[PDB]
């Protein structure tokens, strides 16, 4: 996108993003050896960097309002303040601990947080 | 996608870190092996340890 | 460059009609499909695959189909050919390859890899094969060629773990030895 | 879509599973010697300190019966890479129970994975660490009981977290509690059923110290070298799977990429011959 | 509460000779102050064993074993349920004794409070060894 | 002495019978001679501080000792 | 690069600057692939101030690029190397 | 080269030149092992012939009088005498023992070796 500058839109908004472009481009870098092997035996940074990356690559999923007949969830719709922020504390690491289905098609960080703080309650 | 170019760095960066550290016992083991003036004695005499760097100032400064 | 390994055979056919034996050696030949398409081209022939003409494939078959054993009542004589083809990324899926090895009966494949190793001639066992096989060595032969082809045949299958010879348990490092004697 | 990168990437796949493959045999190789030794030298000497102790009656009445507040953790893991994900697990529970509260372990690692893996998370907990095992015998495992020992009088209590070799194929991870000197001492002092008279008391407890600290060691050690053996195996043949599944795919969009390059290649001469 | 007439178990680091053995019917050995002898009914008692011989009689020949060993060291406990385990950092036979073939590099000591009693039961343990082939 | 040289000296029960089998390492068959081997290394742990190789194992190596 | 078009423009013009849509999201801009960049001049044209300190400045690179794989490996890291590793981090 | 001949060219020639090729050939398929396993896994005679085999390599390098301008060492000039000298010795082990990093860009076996004694008196 053209539109992505640091100069055009916010300098926070431009760094958030070339944080998660960085993520999953480390992560992509590396998914040929995790397919040959698991990440047990990758090292401690390269696992955070995959561990996190499969976070973000599952939030960004979310239903839509046409498409609520195929999946049979309702729609969302995400702000712009809050989906910056929504990454930003992602990107920090606050959602580490929760397992990733939490962020599986979810509308903004918190509600994954509420569905991932719950499937630690239940068990 | 290319694993060619990860075995081929894995080789490199490996064979560098191994043999780097022969390379300082060759010189060791090889230096050990080889083991087995006017500026040089008036500084001796006053028993200061002298730098190769200073010798060459002032045998410069005497020819200069 | 095209009528040269016609001109050779004939030559050949001579001794073989008169009952003696004649070995023909048709060097370059993939060279030679080369100069029939340049002339094809230039004729404006319909090309092909590879820009070669339909009847390249014809091209050698009535060629080398001219070489073969006669019976007893012409002389008994006979005519070996031994065409040579050049690939170029070692890859017999091309399609001057594929002509030639379904005409011939068997290849004898050479690697460049087992020639830098230092394994002169640099014959591929794996790939060469010979059709008449057995049927036309001697009784000599036939016995202790049946043997070594079985044992070269297991070295290559464990050549995989030669680099681990130590490591690996005993009764298989003695006979990754073994095929290194042979 | 470029033949030549996808047929030299085929080729890189094909040597790892090839190396994947011998790999293997190597560790089914070294698995059947290490259980070979551990069947040889299992149940040595185990549990004999800690039976006669329970045997001793009047030591029970005596027996200090307190809950230690400050323990000595010592994890076991394999120093060479890629030998599967039992070092994974041990790391993964000492980083739990160790995470949860600080301050309270010291955590004095065993393998170079072990250590090099909980060095970034407990950073000035873990001082020093044994890795570069040449082999595993009872003088050696000594000499680390010994360590261990050393290193104890500082806490209250000390673990040892290792892999369970029950199976070829079956690796759980399984933790011994052993008392420090300090504690063995004081409990050993009031053994009276069994008696000590050959070598006197002062010596025997010190002495029968080192055979209680040993033997769970050197039986640590052979559970661990063995499963070690075991998830190496079983992850080169998972490697060498999954190598030849990816290698199998590529070959279709090889010939794929074939059939397409033929076809390009073979307008682009029609082209030119129609004019 | 009590156990049958006896067991013996007999192990080694790198190998275990006897897990449970019945046949026995006596075992002598020698302590720091002086030989012991275990056999049935024998009481409750540790015992350290430096490294000496280690005779056993066997009612029923057992194969592979000659009943008579030298032993580098052992531990040795007769639990209250009447049984006696001896365990031994390596065990080995007289015959393959080698005899003459000590101090081949190793005489060097270091003059200190410990070098001390380590050339001293070094040398104790070779007038033992060479009294046990006879 | 097993007794004294644990009292007066700080020397285990262990480091005893290795200094014993010392002068006998040679006598032994070969089957004893690879068991009694002790070769590790000591790492005090941080990126690269130390690293520590115990080889000997009779003096104050693997089992130190008080009168070391 | 291996097309027509491309292979033809390289083998007429002096040098050419590759450039890598990885390293560009990795945070590295302007994303430059110095392994397979050249100049024919090469330090003919550059200022006695910039030949001295540019070819050091390759030699390091040239190292950390090799080393970058150990990193992955890990498990251990000698004095010099960790150096030579954050020297080139720097460059 | 057609004249790669043990019948043109003298006999000694002709050996010590297959005696390379062998030796890089076979360095070239270790790398594939070396690359997960590493050059310490290796068997002793494996590393002696990386080893040789890289010293040979770098040794290969020589810089000429039109590569100044690049590299700023003056050019040097190599007999056919002592070229064969030079490579019959390295694969004796003549040079095994110097490090593999004064056999690069040299002219002569006797240039590498005088390179490496003069680092050792340097440090
Ligand atoms: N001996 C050399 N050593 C190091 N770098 C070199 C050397 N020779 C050339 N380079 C580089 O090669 C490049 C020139 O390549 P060139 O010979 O012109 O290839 P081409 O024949 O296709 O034109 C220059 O940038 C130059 O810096």
């Amino acid at each position: 996108s053209r539109m992505l500058d640091p100069i055009t839109i916010g300098e926070e908004h431009y760094t958030v993003a070339r944080g998660v472009q960085k993520l999953l481009q480390d992560y992509k870098s590396l998914q040929d050896i995790i397919a040959i092997l698991g990440v047990d035996d990758l090292s401690e940074e390269d696992k955070l960097v995959v561990a996190r990356a499969r976070k973000v690559q599952k939030f960004l999923s979310q239903p839509f309002f046409m498409s609520e007949v195929f999946s049979g969830i309702p729609g969302r719709f995400v702000n712009l303040k809050q989906n910056i922020a929504s990454f930003k504390a992602l990107l920090e690491g606050a959602g580490d601990e929760y397992p990733e289905s939490c962020f599986y098609m979810k509308g903004d960080l918190e509600e994954s947080l509420a569905a991932g703080r719950a499937d630690a309650l239940k068990s | 996608t290319r694993e060619e170019e990860w075995l081929d760095k894995r080789t490199k960066s490996q064979e560098k870190v191994y043999f780097d550290q022969e390379d300082r016992k060759a010189m060791k083991r090889l230096l050990e092996k080889l083991n087995t003036l006017e500026v040089e004695n008036i500084l001796k005499r006053y028993h200061i340890n002298y730098t190769q760097a200073l010798i060459d100032e002032l045998v410069d400064w005497k020819t200069g | 460059q095209f009528l040269a390994p016609y001109s050779g055979c004939a030559i050949g056919e001579f001794f073989r009609d008169n009952g003696k034996h004649a070995l023909i050696i048709y060097d370059d030949l993939s060279k030679q499909a080369v100069a029939y398409r340049q002339m094809s081209l230039l004729l404006r022939r319909p090309p092909g695959r590879e820009a070669y003409p339909g009847d390249v494939f014809y091209l050698h078959s009535r060629l080398l189909e001219r070489a073969a054993k006669m019976n007893d009542s012409l002389g008994g004589g006979s005519l070996t050919a031994l065409p040579v083809i050049e690939t170029q990324a070692g890859d017999v899926s091309a399609y001057i390859p594929t002509n030639v090895i379904s005409i011939t009966d068997g290849q004898i494949f050479l690697e460049t890899e087992l020639f830098y190793k230092g394994i002169r001639p640099a014959i591929n066992v794996g790939l060469s094969v010979s059709r008449v096989g057995s049927a036309a060595q001697i009784k000599a032969m036939k016995k202790i060629a049946g043997n070594l082809k079985l044992t070269l045949a297991t070295y290559r299958e464990l050549a995989a773990f030669s680099q681990f010879g130590s490591d690996l348990d005993a009764k298989t490092q003695q006979q990754l030895n073994t095929g290194e004697r042979l | 879509a470029n033949l030549k990168q996808l047929k030299i990437r085929m080729k890189a796949i094909g040597s790892i599973k090839k190396i994947t493959k011998a790999m293997k045999m190597v560790a089914a190789s070294k698995m059947k010697a290490e259980t070979s030794r551990l069947e040889n030298g299992r149940n040595f000497a185990v549990g004999s300190v800690q039976k006669m102790l329970e045997n001793e009656s009047y030591v029970q009445k005596k027996k200090s019966t307190t809950a230690p507040k400050s323990t000595l953790l010592v994890p076991i893991t394999s120093d060479k890479g890629l030998c599967g994900s039992v070092n994974s697990s041990i790391v993964r529970e000492v980083k739990r129970l160790a995470l949860n509260n600080r301050s309270a372990f010291g955590l004095l690692p065993v393998g170079e994975k072990g250590s090099s893996g909980l060095s970034r998370p407990f950073p000035d907990l873990l001082k020093s660490s044994i890795v570069n095992i040449q082999n595993v015998n009872f003088p050696t495992a000594a000499a680390i009981a010994h360590q261990v020992s050393t290193q104890g009088a500082g806490y209250d209590q000390v673990t040892l977290i290792y892999n369970h070799f029950k199976n070829a194929i079956s690796y759980v991870v399984k933790h011994q509690e052993l008392l420090p000197r300090a504690q063995f001492l004081n409990l050993f002092k009031y053994v009276t059923r069994h008696e000590a008279v050959e070598p006197e008391l002062e010596y025997s407890k010190n002495y029968f110290f080192e055979l209680y600290m040993a033997s769970s060691v050197y039986n640590a050690l052979l559970n661990s070298s063995a499963s070690e053996q075991a998830s190496r195996m079983n992850a080169m043949e998972n490697a060498s799977k999954n190598a030849g599944e990816i290698l199998s795919k590529l070959t279709l969009d090889y010939n794929k990429a074939r059939q397409a390059k033929i076809t390009m290649e073979l307008i682009e001469i029609i082209s030119g011959a129609s004019i | 509460t009590k156990k049958q007439k006896m067991e013996v178990t007999l192990r080694t680091p790198y190998k275990e000779y006897l897990a449970n053995f019945d046949g026995f019917s006596r075992i002598t050995a020698k302590t720091n102050e002086a030989s012991l002898v275990i056999q049935n009914k024998t009481p409750a008692s540790l015992y350290v064993l430096p490294p000496g011989p280690l005779k056993i009689r066997f009612t029923s020949e057992v194969k592979n074993v000659s009943g008579d060993f030298l032993h580098t060291g052992g531990w040795v406990i007769v639990h209250a349920d009447n049984t006696c385990e001896i365990n031994v950092m390596d065990l080995f036979d007289r015959k393959e004794v080698r005899a003459d073939q000590f101090e081949k590099g190793n005489i060097q000591d270091l003059d200190t409070l410990a070098g001390k009693y380590a050339a001293k039961s070094r040398k104790s343990t070779v007038r033992l060894f060479t009294k046990a082939t006879t | 002495c097993i007794e004294f040289a644990f009292k007066k000296a700080g020397i285990p029960i262990v480091r005893n019978f290795l200094h014993s089998t010392e002068g006998v390492i040679y006598g032994l068959p070969q089957r004893v001679q690879r068991n009694l081997a002790i070769n590790y290394t000591v790492k005090q742990y941080k990126e690269g501080k130390a690293v520590s190789a115990k080889t000997i194992k009779t003096l104050q190596e693997a089992f130190p000792s008080k009168g070391d």
